[PDB]
């Protein structure tokens, strides 16, 4: 029955649970964390506890904080450090993420992902768009030939961009981290008056390392069409396969 | 969640061991005398030494009471280490006419001169005022 | 240097509320954890951070309440309803990487005796509260004298000798007993 956790192990397990609730990881390693919490923190670690910690870190933030995501009330050596760093290294051991605390721009960017639109059925659009040309409204593409690097700026986070045989690093205004799992890119979600997801993320790819030679992004592109009266909710949806391979000409 | 429930002279430099129910790394701070299961506190004589691992520890050597503590939940057993000679020594030591009495009813520190103990038992009981009496290593019978 | 001074001994009745204190000096009273430990006539009770703090009561041990005021650097241990089982000594202790080398350090006060009993102050067998002082011939006989510790009886009252007829027998009975709580001086 011995499930004693060391401080680093317990912290990694807490971070794994945080990542799981952020929907960045599908798994967690947390066995023995209830007693670890009740012993090294003094409070219960139920779901509500985690929700409130993530809330008060990313929203309703209060000045200084510690590595366990605890703040010092409002006004101003274990957890009693409360050293507001520029970042927090949420590392569970299985997946790392550099999460940023609240400011004046992260509070402006918090949207409430609580519903979802109906997009458009499927406009007769092409599936073999390249990188240079896009013309999408949800997608912006930057190519730094000086670094052999590609930034894929997305403007519509609800529209997914599944990766395949790819190794990317997405930088958000809430948390920067790298993704290698093929499929939908996973973004953090705080439940605070609803589920809150970041307003935009950026997908950087290093074309140097041949790691993303076979990298294919299947995504959805948005372009206005014809209007029966006004372009009132003019149609704008068609699937597309974007290739990153270093194919000349 | 169980904790340390399994543990363990005439100027004899001795040693007290201890165990536990689960692994506890190397703390068992002994009392302040020794922490980190071996480290000596500033102001403690060097004749006290600590050793061992989570399953069992040892403390090797002022005759008084001692024992250890865990640094997780639960923490702290007590052993008493003073005994010399042969009022009486060592420490380990009612018949009314109607069997042993329903009316069952019911020691000093080691004397600093002869290293002996003094014990007293009191039998509290009216209507009797029956008619008729109150074992040690030094006694053959 | 660092010093911990506890509140005086408390004699209360069952059902009465009680609050004992521990004041620290020679240190900030904000970084080194401070805890209470019970010893019935050692059982770890609780710990809290000295500055802004929650509380770490021992499992199952938590009905008492431990608190602290950092404005006066004073920790408190309180009972809402005392039981006879709470009669014991209570030690406050300041204490300084994981569990080891951390807050359960036991880096102590003089101890606070708490006696829970419905009995009232009475001189002596059957006296309350402790202590009584017993001498022989006003302190003239010490060789062979053994004064036993008091034993709490079921009635709630405390109760508690020198040794040949060839040893210059003169007196046929002596004892000088003093009970200052009830101001009794008895010569037998
Ligand atoms: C990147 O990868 C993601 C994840 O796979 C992918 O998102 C998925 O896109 C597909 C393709 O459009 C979409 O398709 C449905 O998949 C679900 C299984 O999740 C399945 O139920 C669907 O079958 C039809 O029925 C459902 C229920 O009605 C429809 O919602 C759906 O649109 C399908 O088409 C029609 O169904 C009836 C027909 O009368 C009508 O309601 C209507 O006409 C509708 O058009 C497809 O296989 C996934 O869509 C949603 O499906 C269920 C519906 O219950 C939801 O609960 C899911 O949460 C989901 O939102 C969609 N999401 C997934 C799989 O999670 C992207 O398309 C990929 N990007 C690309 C390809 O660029
Ligand atoms: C955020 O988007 C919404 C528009 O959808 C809007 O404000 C949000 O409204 C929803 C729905 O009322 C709020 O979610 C509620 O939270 C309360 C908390 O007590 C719950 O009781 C609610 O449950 C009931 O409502 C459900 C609504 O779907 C019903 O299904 C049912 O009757 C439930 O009993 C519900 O969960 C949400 O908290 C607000 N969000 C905010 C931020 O106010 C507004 O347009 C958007 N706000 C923005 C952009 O700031």
């Amino acid at each position: 029955m011995e499930i004693i956790l060391t401080l680093s192990q317990g912290l990694k397990k807490y971070y794994g649970k945080i990542l799981k609730l952020l929907h960045l990881t599908l798994e967690e390693d947390t066995e023995g964390l209830l007693e670890w919490c009740k012993r090294n923190l003094g409070s219960n670690c139920d779901d509500d506890f985690f929700q409130k910690r993530i809330e008060e870190f990313f929203i309703t933030g209060e000045g200084y904080f510690n590595e366990v995501l605890q703040f010092k009330t409002l006004s101003t050596e274990p957890f009693k450090s409360y050293f507001a760093k520029g970042f927090l290294s949420i590392d569970s051991g299985y997946f790392s993420a550099k999460c940023y605390p609240r400011s004046s721009t992260s509070g402006l960017q918090l949207i409430n992902v609580t519903q979802h639109p109906a997009r458009i059925a499927e406009t007769p659009g092409p599936k073999t768009t390249s990188l240079k040309t896009i013309n999408c409204i949800n997608l912006r593409a930057s190519v730094f030939k000086e670094h052999r690097e590609v930034e894929i700026n997305v403007l519509l986070p609800q529209i997914a961009v599944n990766l395949s045989n790819c190794h990317v690093v997405i930088n958000s205004h809430v948390c920067d981290y790298s993704l290698d799992t093929d499929g939908p890119v996973r973004l953090p979600r705080i439940y605070h008056e609803g589920t809150f997801m970041p307003g935009t993320y950026k997908i950087v790819i290093d074309r140097k390392n041949k790691l993303n030679d076979r990298c294919t992004l299947v995504t959805n592109c948005v372009i206005k069409g014809r209007e029966v009266r006004k372009g009132q909710s003019v149609l704008r949806q068609y699937k597309t396969e974007i290739k990153i391979g270093k194919a000349p000409t | 969640i169980q904790m340390t429930q399994s543990p363990s002279s005439v100027g004899d430099r001795v040693t007290i061991t201890c165990r536990a129910s689960q692994s506890i790394n190397n703390y068992l701070n002994w009392y302040l005398l020794i922490y980190a299961a071996s480290t000596l506190q500033s102001g403690v004589p060097s004749r006290f030494s600590g050793s061992g691992s989570g399953t069992d520890f040892t403390l090797t050597i002022d005759f008084a009471s001692y024992y250890c503590q865990q640094s997780y939940r639960g923490t702290f057993q007590g052993t008493k280490v003073e005994f010399k000679r042969t009022n009486f020594y060592p420490r380990e030591a009612w018949k009314v006419d109607n069997a042993l009495q329903s009316g069952n009813s019911q020691v000093t520190e080691q004397d600093s001169k002869d290293s002996t103990y003094s014990l007293s038992s009191t039998l509290t009981l009216a209507d009797y005022e029956h008619k008729v009496a109150c074992t040690h290593q030094g006694l053959s019978s | 240097e660092v010093q911990l001074v506890q509140s005086g001994a408390e004699v209360k009745k069952p059902g009465e509320s009680l609050r004992i204190s521990c004041k620290g000096s020679g240190y900030s009273f904000t970084s080194y954890w401070i805890g209470w430990v019970r010893q019935m006539p050692l059982e770890w009770m609780g710990i809290i951070y000295p500055g802004d703090s929650d509380t770490r009561y021992s499992p199952s041990f938590q009905q008492v309440t431990i608190s602290a005021d950092k404005s006066i650097s004073t920790a408190y241990l309180q009972w809402t309803s005392l039981k006879a089982s709470d009669t014991a000594m209570y030690y406050c202790a300041r204490q300084l990487y994981y569990d080891s080398g951390s807050y359960y350090t036991a880096a102590w006060g003089q101890g606070t005796l708490v006696t829970v009993s419905s009995a009232s102050t009475k001189g002596p067998k059957d006296y309350f509260p402790e202590p009584v002082t017993v001498s022989w011939n006003s302190g003239a006989l010490t060789s062979g004298v053994h004064t036993f510790p008091a034993v709490l009886q079921s009635s709630g009252l405390y109760s508690l000798v020198v040794t040949p007829s060839s040893s210059l027998g003169t007196q046929t009975y002596i004892c000088n007993v003093n009970h200052k709580p009830s101001n009794t001086k008895v010569d037998k």
